[PDB]
RNA sequence: GUUAAUGUAGCUUAAUCAAAGCAAGGCACUGAAAAUGCCUAGAUGAGCCUCAGCUCCAUAAACACCA
């Protein structure tokens, strides 16, 4: 019984900005605010304010606003960053800045001598090394990149064998820090993707199952 | 009664006990002791992040020691004014830490729990990990 | 003039009555009985009962408590007892659940706390 | 949750010397002569498909919801009387019979339990009326006349009262 | 060497007066309360899938090391245990703009 | 997953009014911070 | 496509008063848990039949198979 040995790594992209809100969750937040401020004790911009909105009506017969509309202008005057970088551009599924909201994962394309292989990146590991080593050199030197990404575990994610010979394919996860890509239009394609797109772009039935140790999110 | 078939019929202590190393086997590996830091700037946040932490470790049997809190550390922020060269401006901040320790895991949970953790990170949340030597 | 139960008294709750209101709690269901020293239930309401799960609504409500309350005092009536003692917990008495049961209770005409006994 | 677990344990038969074995649980185990009607034939699905649907369209109701949260609502007691009757009455009437050992001075080891109920009144003035229920208290006075009597049977039937 | 600020600060003690009131209708009494509700059986969904993923996740870490096992034992060797390279792991939440 | 512990009030007993603010760090990113000060931004150099 | 089994809610009751007990959730209460209080969602695998029978679907355990 010959044993082919891959290793083979499940690259995860870090959720950059935060989600909107369900509608459940909005009015719930609406909730929480008002019986929040409910219970609230006093304030010192409500004291200045409501003390002095009192103590000017007697000194009449006998600032807060300045402040507000001071941090209005301020605040309006400003401008934020777009929380769509995606769909601006739209096409792009080969460029790492593309989804802000979820984590995506990296794809690859490969046809070869006798086979046609859409591949989520793979390892192959001489027996004398680790399959953590391999990932780790699989992963610096396929891509021409410079990558810092803190894996977790030495322990590995999730595993599929075919057998014609018999072999593995041994996925792991590695937590991508900060990526530098050499070279942005190599002809090697290079696809980042979210849980839904990884299940459309995935023929095969070894990497059907991937999306069941991902992290649905 | 020593003589009796019923004897010790009422014995308990053995039941309720009233009275640190991580351990590396290599292929049982049980690394223990571990400090979560979570640190952040507004009190609520951190304390629901660490309530979700400590029952989250209730509900997947990994044993939680002690749950506290850290000292706040008190930030004054000294921003730069235009019109004075060398003037000086404050506004004042807090930095809030709470921390969970929990007393064992293995390798294939220690990948999970992290995955958990991190997935379910709220804005504004400073996550660490680390280990039980700590000086208060 | 019949013998009580005296005794115990190492132990909760106290066994001396004739009879002992008993009132159980499930995650979903309201069951109050009435015992006798013996554990013999003698008379009974509880809220899986059809009769009086069908007429209302959330049998764990507060609301429940009262009705199964009322029942009992009704069919206690009927049975010509008219006194039980009851033994909550400290925190089973501050509850309003049981307080409103009480109530009900008292309303039916059944009297808590039991007579004395004769010569003791 | 412990007080419970307990009570569970204390009534499960022991082979040390017990409280239960001393103080009569009067004959323990007994085989039950049973001297009946024949228990009601319903069909099991179909009663709890109804039943089923009935608690749907009650727990539907938004009125219902706000009589349970602000603790007003009330169960409309003779209905509930008359469905017990028809129900699990029956078993309560045992034993609540059983207790006062109704079985155990006439029959002597037997067991029935009462299928058909009885309703019994006596007069005790023009508009009073005072109900015999199973083990409740009546004063002579009020028995001083035959009591009205009334249960459901149609006629191919025939009966016999005793008092 | 304890200090906790979980004590309530001396500032807030007589400043207390400025907020008495609170009124609802019979409206926002029971549009909150059915809100609560319908938001606990959201919530119960909630960690219901979560702990369903979890575990899924946990079921697909025993089909993967248990073929790791049983083609090479030497693998089983190495990756069961737990490297040193987990001590100090640290990880930042999302933010609302991006840089 | 990031809106789990998201929704939360202040759990103190007495305290003070908390209003909604968003702090800038020097990134270009942005936070939100309950702050008593009612001023909808703060920025740090 | 073949054999030994099954499909009660997350695990275990009952199926002649009746789909039961426990986990599991939310909010309140104290710093976290915990307890307690007020609350929340729930099932007899799906289609016919006789008043257990016939299939289907799916899981699971194997084998065959496929890559
Ligand atoms: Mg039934």
């Amino acid at each position: 019984s010959p044993w082919r040995l891959l290793g083979a790594l499940c690259l995860q992209r870090p959720p950059l900005v935060t989600k909107p809100l369900t509608p459940l969750q909005e009015e719930m937040a609406d909730l929480l605010q008002q019986i929040e401020i409910e219970r609230s004790l006093y304030s010192d911009h409500e004291l200045r304010a409501l003390d002095e909105a009192q103590q000017l009506a007697k000194k009449k017969s006998d600032l807060a606003q300045d402040l507000e509309d001071m941090w209005e202008q301020k605040f309006l005057h400003f401008k934020l960053g777009a929380r769509l970088t995606e769909a601006d551009k739209k096409d792009d599924r080969t460029s790492l800045h593309r989804k802000l909201d979820r984590n995506l994962i990296l794809l690859v394309r490969e046809k070869l001598g006798d086979q046609d292989i859409w591949m989520l990146p793979q390892s192959d590991w001489q027996p004398g090394e680790t399959l953590r080593q391999t990932a780790e050199r699989t992963l610096a030197t396929l891509s021409e990149n410079n990558m810092e990404a803190k894996f977790l575990g030495n322990a590995p994610c999730g595993h599929y064998k075919f057998k014609f010979l018999g072999a593995k394919v041994f996925f792991f996860k590695a937590l991508l820090l900060t990526g530098d890509f050499s070279q942005a239009g190599k002809k090697g394609h290079h696809v980042w993707v979210s849980k839904e797109e990884l299940g459309d772009y995935l023929k095969p039935k070894y990497l059907a199952q991937v999306r069941r140790f991902l992290l649905d999110l | 009664y020593r003589s009796k078939p019923t004897h010790g019929i009422g014995r308990y202590k053995h039941l309720v006990k009233a009275q640190v190393r991580p351990i590396n086997l290599g292929t049982d590996y049980e690394y223990g002791v571990l400090n979560i830091h979570l640190i952040a700037y507004d009190m609520a946040l951190a304390e629901s992040y660490a309530q979700y932490v400590h029952n989250l470790c209730n509900h997947l049997a990994i044993k939680v020691e002690e749950s506290y809190a850290m000292p706040t550390k008190t930030m004054e922020v000294l921003q730069l004014q235009e019109q004075g060269s060398k003037m000086f401006l404050d506004a004042v901040l807090t930095t809030h830490e709470r921390v969970v320790q929990i007393s064992g895991l293995s390798a294939t949970f220690a990948e999970i729990f992290l995955e958990i953790i991190h997935s379910n990170l709220p804005e504004g949340v400073k996550l660490s990990v680390r280990e039980h030597t700590e000086e208060d | 003039v019949a013998r009580k139960e005296r005794g115990w008294g190492t132990v909760w709750p106290s066994r001396e009555f004739w009879h002992r209101l008993r009132v159980i709690r499930t995650q979903h269901h309201i069951e109050a009985l009435v015992e006798h020293r013996n554990g013999q239930v003698v008379v009974s309401a509880s809220t899986r009962e059809w009769a009086i799960k069908k007429h209302l609504y959330s049998t764990r409500n507060v609301v429940a408590c009262e009705s199964v309350g009322r029942v009992l005092a009704e069919r206690c009536l009927e049975a010509g007892i008219n006194f039980m003692v009851y033994h909550p917990t400290p925190w089973e008495a501050a509850s309003d659940s049981i307080k409103r049961l009480q109530h009900a209770m008292t309303e039916g005409g059944v009297v808590l706390r039991e007579p004395r006994r004769i010569y003791e | 949750r412990y007080r419970r677990r307990a009570e569970q344990e204390a009534r499960k038969p022991h082979w040390w010397r017990t409280y239960r074995e001393h103080f009569g649980e009067e004959s323990g185990p007994k085989d039950r002569v049973d001297i009946g009607l024949p228990p009601p034939k319903v069909s099991r699905t179909q009663q709890l498909l109804e039943r089923k649907q009935a608690l749907r369209e009650l727990r539907a109701n938004v009125e219902e919801e706000r009589a349970a949260r602000l603790q007003t609502a009330r169960i409309p007691l003779e209905a509930v009387r008359a469905e017990w009757e028809r129900t699990c009455g029956p078993y309560h009437k045992q034993r609540l019979a059983e207790y006062c050992g109704l079985y155990r001075d006439l029959f002597h080891g037997a067991t029935f339990v009462p299928r058909v109920p009885l309703h019994v009144a006596y007069a005790v003035g023009e508009d009073d009326l005072m109900p015999v229920y199973h083990g409740n208290e009546v004063t002579p006075t009020e028995a001083a006349q035959a009591p009205e009597v009334t249960y459901e049977a149609d006629e191919g039937s025939l009966w016999t009262l005793l008092l | 060497i304890p200090i906790e600020d979980f004590i309530t600060p001396v500032k807030f003690l007589n400043k207390e007066r400025q907020r008495p009131p609170v009124e609802l209708p019979f409206e926002e009494s029971e549009r909150r309360a059915l809100l609560l509700k319908r938001w606990s059986l959201y919530k119960q969904r909630e960690h219901e899938m979560e702990r369903s993923a979890i575990r899924s996740l946990l079921e697909a870490q025993e089909e993967a090391l248990q073929e790791l096992r049983l083609s090479s034992p030497e693998l089983h060797a190495e990756a069961t245990k737990r490297d040193p390279s987990l001590f100090p792991f640290e990880r930042q939440g999302p933010d609302y703009t991006p840089p | 997953d990031c809106n789990r512990a998201l929704l939360t009030r202040l759990h103190r007993q007495t305290y003070a009014r908390l209003y909604p603010v968003l702090l800038v760090k020097q990134d270009g990113s942005t936070i939100h911070i309950r702050y008593r000060e009612p001023r909808r931004m703060l920025t740090m150099p």
